DNA sequence: GGTACTCATCA
DNA sequence: TGATGAGTACCAT
């Protein structure tokens, strides 16, 4: 309903289409995804907008030019300048069209000069897309150049987005929306290559969050035993009085099954060699409905949520590299546990997490529900639960949010008993560094009773704009 | 932390 | 109807 | 590091 959630949803839909196109092995699956969105009339803002788009805050990180197209934020996958054409003339009759609404600075034009609050942005045209990427003929005062000129003449602000190189395992580039700028002035001159360029001097508008530039409180060098492939440091910056989250808790990477919990019969598995690629041969694919739920991208990404995912298991002929073993693989990301202000322990990531990437299985002691605090995950896809009260992996440190960036996916691999499914946290969204990882616990309101009939309640502090204010 | 699920 | 244009993306 | 890539924007050899 609320604009941020509408944006979130639109971006999830685009991610789904993208990964489907990657799986279908199409060229430029990023662009194909957008084409799918256009076909489905699923572009969130299908008409041009001057100023801010609801739900896209200053600082918003886009993970591709295509994502910007999918939301309607910037409608060309290539062009630096997006503008209202003469089609908008009647709607904006007090302005002269064309009018620019959004530009992208990606450091591709040799005459661009970036000074943060102040920018000198080269017009479009006469630019080599490839090779040396230099100017190769004169520019003209038309199209985007004319559009920016009209912006200057009418005091119409332009959204400005910067490309940034990333040294990340999976994300090469990111685009940050940096707020509105005015076109202060513009002129023509010879560029550094000797051809005419138009130059647009832009000044960031007041009233916006400051442009941002880009070991402390350490309590534990690694909450895992050295067990996780990547260490998980813990910090308390909130309290002197710095006990570590591991106290009273022992880290395990594997489920422990209680005596009174029954171990289901093992699944038969598939007969593929090496890796499972063909949905015809592979029985595990057949279990998934005739298709692989994971795509082989960035070490494996879930295409979309399901009632249950059927992974290759102990008896499958495939080795550990199989893409249908995606959630079984080692921790892919550098994470941190940190003391929050009033949720206690929290987890965040130090690197980018692509949507569909596994974050972790919820590991603990599998107990019968009848035989049983805060760290119990009921398995429902309820007879059984995972008790991470005293022992488990890092999953138990992940907080609830009413607007989560993770989701829970039931996975079967070693057996076919949905009662005892593996519980795996996957990224629902593309996640940026230092963003807290959260999922929706989904306790129904007024769930726990004392009971004198008295409703025992817990206040929620996810800070989300649509918080419903209660865990239960 | 129970609920989930997306056929 | 036709097509020049285009601050990506990836092997 | 080349070769595509696709949706328009405006023209209408
Ligand atoms: N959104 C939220 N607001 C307030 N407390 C929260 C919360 N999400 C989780 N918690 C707290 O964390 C517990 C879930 S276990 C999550 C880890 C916890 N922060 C810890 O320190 O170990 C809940 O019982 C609740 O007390
Ligand atoms: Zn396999
Ligand atoms: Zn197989
Ligand atoms: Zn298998
Ligand atoms: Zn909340």
């Amino acid at each position: 309903l609320e604009p941020h959630l509408k944006v979130t949803k639109c971006l999830r839909l685009f991610n789904k289409q993208y990964l489907l196109c990657v799986q279908a092995k199409l060229s430029r699956p990023d662009l194909k995804g957008v084409t799918e969105m256009i076909k489905a009339k699923a572009i969130l803002y299908p008409r041009k907008i001057i100023g801010d788009l609801p739900g896209i805050d200053v600082g918003h990180r886009f993970f591709s030019r295509a994502e910007m197209c999918a939301v309607g934020f910037h409608n060309h996958w290539l062009n630096g300048i997006d503008y209202m054409s003469m089609e908008y003339e009647k709607e904006y009759s007090n302005y002269k069209l064309p009018l620019a609404v959004s530009i992208v600075m990606s450091g591709q034009y040799e005459d661009d000069l970036d000074n943060a609050d102040t920018v000198t942005y080269t017009g479009q045209g006469g630019h080599n897309l490839t090779g040396n990427k230099r100017q190769i003929k004169d520019q003209l005062l038309e199209r985007g150049n004319l559009a920016l000129k009209h912006c200057c003449e009418y005091n119409v602000p332009v959204r400005v987005t910067r490309g940034h190189n990333c040294k990340s395992s999976y994300t090469k580039r990111v685009y940050t929306y940096d707020g509105l700028y005015k076109v202060e002035k513009f002129w023509a001159q010879k560029g550094v290559s000797g051809f005419t360029v138009y130059k647009y001097r832009l000044k960031r508008l007041e009233g916006q969050p400051e442009l941002t530039t880009d070991i402390e409180g350490l309590v534990c060098e690694d909450i895992s035993g050295g067990l996780e492939f990547k260490g998980i440091p813990a910090t308390n910056r909130v309290d002197d009085s710095p006990v570590s989250p591991t106290s009273g808790f022992t880290y395990i990477k594997s489920l422990i099954i209680e005596p009174n919990v029954i171990i289901p019969k093992s699944s038969t598995g598939c007969n593929c060699r090496g890796s499972c690629t063909d949905s015809k041969k592979c029985a595990c694919a057949k279990l998934n409905g005739g298709n692989f739920p994971y795509v082989d991208l960035n070490d494996g990404r879930l295409i979309e949520s399901r009632d249950v995912v059927f992974e290759c298991g102990p008896h499958c002929g495939c080795g550990p590299k199989c893409v249908n073993r995606t959630s079984q693989k080692r921790l892919r990301f550098n994470l941190e546990v940190f003391r929050s202000a009033k949720k206690g322990w929290a987890v965040r990531s130090w690197e980018y997490i692509p949507a569909g990437s596994p974050v972790c299985e919820y590991i603990g002691v599998v107990r019968r529900t009848a035989d049983v605090n805060e760290y119990i995950f009921e398995i429902d896809c309820p007879e059984f639960c995972i008790d991470a009260g005293s022992t488990g992996n890092f999953a138990r440190f992940i907080n609830h949010s009413c607007e989560p960036n993770l989701f829970v996916q039931c996975v079967l691999s070693s057996h076919q008993d949905i009662r005892l499914a593996r519980v795996v946290l996957f990224a629902a969204d593309n996640i940026s560094p230092m963003q807290e990882l959260t999922y929706d616990y989904g306790y129904a309101l007024d769930s726990v009773h004392g009971p004198d009939g008295k409703v025992k309640q817990l206040a929620c502090y996810c800070g989300a704009l649509n918080c419903r204010k209660r865990l239960y | 932390k129970s609920t989930g699920g997306k056929a």
